[PDB]
């Protein structure tokens, strides 16, 4: 590089896969009632 | 940009109209808000007023109506969000 | 006014920001320090010996009253120029701590005399900074710095290790090692003698008469000021808009009588930005604290050009105690009136209150029934 | 009552305007390249010729600084419109009626 | 007029921690109620220093010098670059009378100092001076904890000051107070060592506890906040602690 | 700009602030788009399975 | 005149810093109004029937 | 300590997990208890 | 051989046709060298900031 730098997200990809799994059995399971 | 100078006002006067637009967005801006407020808050046509004497089955809106006692006539809660923030 | 900055024959019912008036300032405050004496100038320029160019004569003038008229209008002086500032305003300024250093050069190296240039005796003898301010003087010494036999008193320097910073003094008379082996402080092959003298010679025309230089630098606002010009002071005027120089600190606003608390050795002040609020005058040492006079912006109101030729004329922000753009016709008679915009000349406020036309501000607002 | 910073959003709002403003002011103190930050001792020291240079710079390094601040206005403002937009939506299905 | 001496006094000079000491005025400018950041030649906070309790030191950069003194014991100063008459070097005397100060090539012995006769008239710091420019006399300079900051600076001689009233017995206090200006020297001079002068009973010397604390300067920047009377009252250095 | 140069940055050290403001607002655009992923996912209290 | 030519290239660094994050600034406007589409959408029909 | 994110000095790295206070990166943040 | 930079020096494993001198990868950023005297090819990467 050049000066120019690059910072991490802060949620890995693994945690955001682990957001999307819960909603997902969530949603297959109780339905709209655990929102 | 001059500050009372007819030199630099003379200077910056060749510069074009560069700084005419500049008030017209700063004017558009102020009257922006003016707006935002009204549409936000003028939802109704009429002013209308609780009656004297209050029994809603049970429920205490005291904290939330005005008090005719405070000259700003601004309720409990609204009092403490004006306090607060400075 | 609306007309002419809208660019119409026509103006709709609005309101329609003009231009802004600023209070015009009322005579003008001179304040210098009291005290009064001639500066001895002519000791620094009637000399009769100067030294060689690497022992240049510095000398500090300060507590002296000085007027560079008659070092103007000089026609003996063959160079006069200056950088910081011009030469007319010179006499109308007051600096601190000015330093006169003369010598004896050549005429032939006076362009070396400049920031930024680099010669024989600029760059291994005497280096100007590059932001060097104030005046140079050269004129021609022949008669003066030259004899039949030749006057060997000037020396200058060659050889250098290195190079000079700017504003030094080097006499030191090392013998130069100009070659890989060592000379061990003896003379022989590439063992040089930095300094060379000068043979100047009348029979020598010009070009190789010798020049008398003398350079004069300032400072800006370093320390209290000590050697103010030849102008004369006056007296002082609180609570209206005028001019101020205060001992060469220049400005325009209303004087007040300060509250602040200064200690003996503090001047002046400020508090963000080089807003300076308080001054102390030179003369009677009292605190005075500094605010521009009033200023603000100028609407119209009118109920349209196609209904009627009448208006209100706004002016934002601004004390409705004093007004009289000229437009003192709106100021003989007419309705005034003041709120927390500002003041409102040509309007009259009711009673009575309703849904409303053209606003104002804070909650006021107006409309054509007058 | 208690409970303090329970009001982030109006009061960064407040701080980020008191900070464009305080910025642009300060950058009124900057020689920009010229010999000096105020322009009335320019004025008050040397010849017209070269006051139009350092009047220049003196310009340009204003001007500069003025549409880089404007901008930002803009900027935040349509931030704030759209707020504004989404409040009053807000007052219209969710206070006037069940949402 | 001097003799050389036997009892080879020697000071025990400690270390000890510098706390917040050394900070001064750096303007002539009025503010007030103001967080004003600047860098300047300043003593950085929690540093050594040099407590005695009559070399030669270094200048350096600057110089903080302080004394907790009972009596005023200590009377002058002397700087310069070889103490010698070839070389212009600075002398300053602050007696029971108006503090005098020259600059001249002065002659110096082993050791200078004025000496009491018990009805005060002694005085044999030095021999011979030759030429020389610029004297001053003007008010003089002086249980009490009397501070001193000395910077040579673009030909200017810059001499801070302060005294404090102090009942703590030896370290440097814990506290903090601003130095004011107290004068400028209008001449330069290439200042790289100084001395120190006493007032010993000449009638045999005896001055053994000759207790003073001094410092080097440095360039670093601080932080400074001034309080409604525009009273320098508190400072935060930069180059110390992440958190600083 | 200046690519570890002195003489470069002493000239540049005349220009204000302009730096500091710059980096002041690519620091807002980060902590944006933190509470921008932050916000759309993190919609629930606990984790199923 | 090296600080003429350091002067140049320092200004034209400047304007094509400055460009830059305007764009960002933009571009980052942009991308806030579709992760707040994208919130309300997730919202409202992962959670519930629309 | 070594992460990646970068090195963080002055902090001891435990297993347990919390709430995030001081979002440092990549996953990981720190806390006051030391 | 006349090309300045500042980094840290590794050997290489790129193969350079027998006639190059240096390579670079984008954007005029050189990022290989081969040696004047033993006619080898090493690597080139700048040293860390941040
Ligand atoms: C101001 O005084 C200082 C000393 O307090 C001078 O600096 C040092 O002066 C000594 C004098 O003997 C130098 O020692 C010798 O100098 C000669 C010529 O420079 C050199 O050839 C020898 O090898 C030996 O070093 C010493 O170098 C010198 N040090 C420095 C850093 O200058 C100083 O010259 C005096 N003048 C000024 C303007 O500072
Ligand atoms: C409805 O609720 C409010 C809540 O504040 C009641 O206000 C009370 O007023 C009395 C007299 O000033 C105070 O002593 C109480 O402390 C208040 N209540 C609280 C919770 O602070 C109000 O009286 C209620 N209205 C009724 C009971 O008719
Ligand atoms: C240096 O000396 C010259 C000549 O003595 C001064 O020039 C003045 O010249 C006019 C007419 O030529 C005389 O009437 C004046 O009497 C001269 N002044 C003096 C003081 O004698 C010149 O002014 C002197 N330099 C300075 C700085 O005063
Ligand atoms: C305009 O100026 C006048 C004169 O200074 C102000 O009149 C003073 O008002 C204060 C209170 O606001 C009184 O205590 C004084 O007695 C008034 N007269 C004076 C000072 O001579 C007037 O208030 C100003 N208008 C505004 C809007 O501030
Ligand atoms: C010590 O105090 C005496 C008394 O004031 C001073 O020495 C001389 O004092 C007389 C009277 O004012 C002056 O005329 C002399 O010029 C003083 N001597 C010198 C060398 O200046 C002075 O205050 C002190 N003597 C010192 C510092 O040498
Ligand atoms: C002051 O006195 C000193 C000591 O004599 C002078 O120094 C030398 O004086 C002799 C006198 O014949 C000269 O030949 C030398 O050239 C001098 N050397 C130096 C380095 O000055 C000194 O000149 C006298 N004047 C001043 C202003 O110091
Ligand atoms: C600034 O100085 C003033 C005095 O010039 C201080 O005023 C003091 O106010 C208290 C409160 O009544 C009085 O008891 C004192 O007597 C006042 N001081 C004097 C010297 O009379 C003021 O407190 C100072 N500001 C500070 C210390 O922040
Ligand atoms: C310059 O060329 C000479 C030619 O002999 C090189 O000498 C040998 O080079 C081979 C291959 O480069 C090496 O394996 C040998 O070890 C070298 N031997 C000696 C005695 O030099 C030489 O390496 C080349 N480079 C230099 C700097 O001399
Ligand atoms: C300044 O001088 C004038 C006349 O020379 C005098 O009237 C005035 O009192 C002086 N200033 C002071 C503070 O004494
Ligand atoms: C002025 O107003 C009258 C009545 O409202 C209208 O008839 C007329 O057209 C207006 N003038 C113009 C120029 O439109
Ligand atoms: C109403 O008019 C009366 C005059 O009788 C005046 O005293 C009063 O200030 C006016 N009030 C308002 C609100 O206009
Ligand atoms: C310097 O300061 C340190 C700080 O603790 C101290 O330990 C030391 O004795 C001082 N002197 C020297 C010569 O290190
Ligand atoms: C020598 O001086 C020291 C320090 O003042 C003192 O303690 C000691 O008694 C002296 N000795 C003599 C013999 O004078
Ligand atoms: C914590 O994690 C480290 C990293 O693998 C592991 O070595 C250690 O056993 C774990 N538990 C404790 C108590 O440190």
């Amino acid at each position: 590089f050049n000066g120019l730098t690059v910072l991490p997200p802060l949620l890995t990809d693994e945690m955001i896969a682990q957001y999307t799994s819960a909603l997902l059995a969530g949603t297959i399971t109780s339905g709209w009632t655990f929102g | 940009i001059c500050g009372d100078s007819t030199e630099c006002s003379n200077l910056l006067l060749q510069y074009g109209s560069f700084c005419t637009q500049l008030n017209r967005a700063l004017t558009g801006i102020a009257v922006e808000q003016d707006k935002n407020t009204q549409e936000v808050f003028a939802q109704v046509k009429q002013i209308y007023k609780t009656p004297p004497i209050k029994d809603f089955g049970g429920f205490n809106f005291s904290q939330i109506l005005p008090d005719p006692s405070k000259p700003s006539k601004r309720s409990f809660i609204e009092d403490l969000l004006f306090n607060k923030v400075t | 006014e609306t007309k002419c900055t809208l660019k119409s024959f026509t103006v709709e019912k609005g309101i329609y920001q003009t231009s802004n008036f600023r209070v015009q300032p009322t005579e003008s405050i001179v304040r210098f320090p009291n005290i009064t004496n001639l500066c001895p100038f002519g000791e620094v320029f009637n000399a009769t010996r100067f030294a060689s160019v690497y022992a240049w004569n510095r000398k500090r003038i300060s507590n002296c009253v000085a007027d560079y008229s008659v070092l103007y209008n000089s026609a003996s002086f063959s160079t006069f120029k200056c950088y910081g500032v011009s030469p007319t305003k010179l006499n109308d300024l007051c600096f601190t701590n000015v330093y006169a250093d003369s010598f004896v050069i050549r005429g032939d190296e006076v362009r070396q005399i400049a920031p930024g240039q680099t010669g024989t005796i600029a760059d291994y003898n005497y280096k100007l900074p590059d932001d060097f301010t104030g005046c140079v003087i050269a004129w021609n010494s022949n008669n003066l710095d030259s004899k039949v036999g030749g006057n060997y008193n000037y020396l200058y320097r060659l050889f250098r290790k290195s190079n000079l910073k700017p504003f030094e003094r080097d006499i030191s008379t090392e013998i130069y090692q100009a070659g890989s082996t060592p000379c061990n402080g003896v003379k022989g092959f590439n063992c040089y003698f930095p300094l060379q003298s000068y043979g100047f010679q009348p029979t020598y025309g010009v070009g190789y008469q010798p020049y008398r230089v003398v350079v004069l630098s300032f400072e800006l606002l370093h320390a209290p000021a000590t050697v103010c010009g030849p102008k004369k002071s006056t007296n002082l005027v609180k609570n209206k808009c005028v001019n101020f120089n205060f001992n060469g600190l220049t400005g325009t606003g209303v004087l007040t009588e300060s509250n602040k608390k200064f200690l003996p050795f503090q001047q002046f002040g400020r508090d963000i930005a080089d807003t300076t609020d308080a001054v102390r005058d030179p003369q009677t040492l009292e605190i005075l604290d500094i605010t521009p006079c009033s200023f603000g912006g100028v609407s119209v109101i009118t109920p349209g050009t196609n209904t009627s030729n009448q208006v209100a004329v706004l002016y934002q922000g601004v004390n409705c105690t004093e007004v009289p753009p000229t437009w003192r016709v709106y100021s003989t008679g007419s309705n005034v009136f003041q709120t927390r915009a500002g003041c409102l000349i040509g309007a009259e406020y009711v009673n009575n209150s309703y849904e409303c036309d053209i606003p104002i501000g804070a909650g006021i607002c107006a409309s054509y029934q007058s | 009552s208690s409970t303090a910073s329970a009001l982030g959003k109006l009061q960064d709002v407040v701080n980020q305007n008191a900070q464009a403003l305080n910025t642009l002011v300060k950058q009124l103190s900057s020689n920009f390249g010229a010999i000096s930050s105020v322009l009335n001792d320019i004025l008050s020291r040397l010849d017209p010729p070269e006051a139009e240079v350092q009047i220049d710079r003196l310009i340009t390094g204003r001007l500069q600084s003025l549409q880089t601040y404007v901008t930002q206005q803009l900027i935040r403002a349509a931030e704030i419109r759209a707020s504004a937009n989404l409040a009053a939506i807000k007052m219209s299905e969710c206070v006037l009626g069940q949402s | 007029q001097c003799v050389n001496f036997t009892n080879r006094t020697q000071l025990p000079s400690a270390y000890t921690n510098s706390f917040t000491r050394g900070v001064y005025y750096p303007d002539k400018v009025f503010r007030s109620s103001v967080l004003h950041s600047t860098q300047d030649l300043f003593l950085p906070f929690f540093s050594n220093v040099t407590w005695f309790h009559n070399p030669v030191l270094p200048f350096n950069d600057g110089v903080y010098f302080a004394s907790t003194e009972k009596s005023n014991i200590i009377r002058g100063w002397i700087f310069g670059t070889t103490l010698d008459s070839k070389t212009q070097s600075l002398l300053i005397v602050n007696n029971a009378t108006n503090v005098v100060i020259k600059v001249c090539e002065f002659q110096f012995c082993n050791y200078p100092f004025l000496g009491v006769y018990y009805m005060e008239s002694e005085f044999r710091v030095y021999s011979s001076a030759n030429n020389c420019t610029f004297e001053y006399v003007s008010q003089p300079f002086l249980k009490n904890l009397s501070e001193f900051v000395f910077k040579n600076i673009d030909g200017y001689f810059k001499i801070y000051s302060k005294h404090t009233p102090i009942n703590l017995v030896r370290d440097l206090p814990q506290g903090f107070s601003a130095l004011e200006p107290l004068v400028d020297l209008p001449i330069g001079i290439n200042i790289t060592r100084f001395q120190t002068l006493l007032a010993l009973h000449r009638s045999g010397w005896t001055a053994g506890a000759a207790a003073y604390y001094v410092g080097y300067l440095q360039p670093r920047t601080f932080l400074l906040k001034y309080n409604e009377n525009g009273t320098i009252t508190d400072a935060v250095d930069c180059a110390l602690d992440p958190l600083s």
